[PDB]
């Protein structure tokens, strides 16, 4: 199967400045009558995928000429002259010149801004959880860039493991921002063996780790 | 003035089957080719097959081993998706699309088909409020939200003082856990000077069990 790669997997672009997206196809993509099957996919968020680019350097209509294809053999490239805030989402690059028909892994464009240091709060169980037999502890990194950030929860200052789940909204369309949740799952019982509750995060915009914590049964 | 419109979203217990509708307008539906394509949730875009319906002629991808089968009524321009002995892996949004001869491959897409695989039952989820704190320290600007949680299936909406609070709130992509059950967190922050003036409420909407709940979140 015609295995499809690209690269990178992640790409943040300042509006106004230049970016690119790089395909490597397994085999070669080019035939007889000349026409080499690679097409470019565009995935905006929410929304379901668009011919973007077909057999290489063609443009779809309607897209803006600022987007083009190119190639050479078996690397493939597709360039934004300058970047738009509604070139994001993910760009996924394809063969339709064997069977089975591939796909490349894909590479999501988010907008790249200045860093921006996570605000942190910290959410003890609510009392009516407790009550049902479970402890929730719910740290908040918000209005933060970039998505980038370890996160570990401490219990009488001893680091968890495998306790907890985190999830990230995706880039907010007014300041680019992000914002991620981890949630900490305990018995009731288990809940109340320990003390302090800690939410350390670690990111780009904090000189040092910034902890936030509380004493169980105690505000 | 071409359309793909398929059908709902399905949710289905393993080891079932789903049968998704393409229904195709504008153009001549016998002569291009319907192509469907596979999307696992955050994950890339997987080839499944294809069907001439000028012709009933079929092309799939050898992954499925047969679990495949693409059917299209003529009669009716609808192409149609059937997925044999379903597993969780299973769990993805289902597209059709339409080629167009001479190089357009995957032009034109449906709005995709949403098909979650488990075994979990409807059930209507927990809402905790998010209570928000501080008194000493600072940074002088609180947080407060409502955990959702144990609810199956997706989805589920929450607004805040019934629409009329937007501007900060933050919910995130539910998670799956261990139980068959899906969780998640709405948070939104707001002038902590103002926690004794605006009364905040989350209002969590889960349609599948038909479960409404406003949560008030108070400061303590």
């Amino acid at each position: 199967d015609i295995v499809m790669t690209q690269t990178p997997l992640s790409l943040p672009v300042t509006p106004g400045e230049p970016a690119s997206i790089s395909c490597r196809s397994s085999k070669s993509l080019l035939h007889s009558n000349g026409i080499t099957y690679l097409y470019w996919y565009l995935q905006k968020p929410g929304q379901s995928p668009q011919l973007l680019i077909y057999q290489m350097s063609n443009l779809v209509s309607g897209v803006p000429d600022r987007f083009s294809g190119s190639g050479s053999g078996t690397d493939f490239t597709l360039k934004i002259s300058r970047v738009e805030a509604e070139d994001v989402g993910v760009y996924y690059c394809a063969q339709n010149l064997e069977l089975p028909y591939t796909f490349g892994g894909g590479t999501k464009v988010e907008i790249k801004r200045t860093v921006a240091a996570p605000s942190v709060f910290i959410f003890p169980p609510s009392d009516e959880q407790l009550k049902s037999g479970t402890a929730s502890v719910v740290c908040l990194l918000n209005n933060f860039y970039p998505r980038e950030a370890k996160v570990q929860w401490k219990v009488d200052n001893a680091l968890q493991s495998g306790n907890s789940q985190e999830s990230v909204t995706e880039q907010d369309s007014k300041d680019s921002t992000y914002s991620l949740s981890s949630t900490l799952t305990l018995s009731k019982a288990d809940y109340e063996k320990h003390k302090v509750y800690a939410c350390e995060v670690t990111h780009q915009g904090l000189s040092s780790p910034v902890t936030k914590s509380f004493n169980r049964g105690e505000c | 003035q071409v359309q793909l419109v398929q059908s709902g979203a399905e949710v289905k217990k393993p080891g079932s089957s789903v049968k998704v509708s393409c229904k195709a307008s504008g153009y001549a539906f016998s002569y291009s080719w319907i192509n469907w394509v596979r999307q696992a949730p955050g994950q890339g875009l997987e080839w499944m097959g294809r069907i001439f319906p000028g012709d009933g002629d079929t092309d799939y991808n050898g992954k499925f081993k047969g679990r495949v089968t693409i059917t299209a009524d003529k009669s009716t321009s609808t192409a149609y998706m059937e997925l044999s002995s379903l597993r969780s892996e299973d769990t993805a949004v289902y597209y059709c699309a339409r080629n167009v001869f001479d190089g357009y491959w995957l032009v034109y897409w449906g709005q995709g088909t949403l098909v979650t695989v488990s075994s979990a039952s409807t059930k209507g989820p927990s809402v905790f409020p998010l209570a928000p704190s501080s008194k000493s320290t600072s940074g002088g600007t609180a947080a407060l939200g409502c955990l959702v949680k144990d609810y199956f299936p997706e989805p589920v909406t929450v607004s805040w003082n019934s629409g009329a609070l937007t501007s900060g709130v933050h919910t995130f992509p539910a998670v799956l856990q261990s139980s068959g059950l899906y969780s998640l967190s709405s948070v939104v922050t707001v002038p902590s000077s103002s926690l004794g003036t605006q009364t905040y409420i989350c209002n969590v909407n889960h349609k599948p069990s038909n479960t409404k709940v406003d949560k008030k979140v108070e400061p303590k």
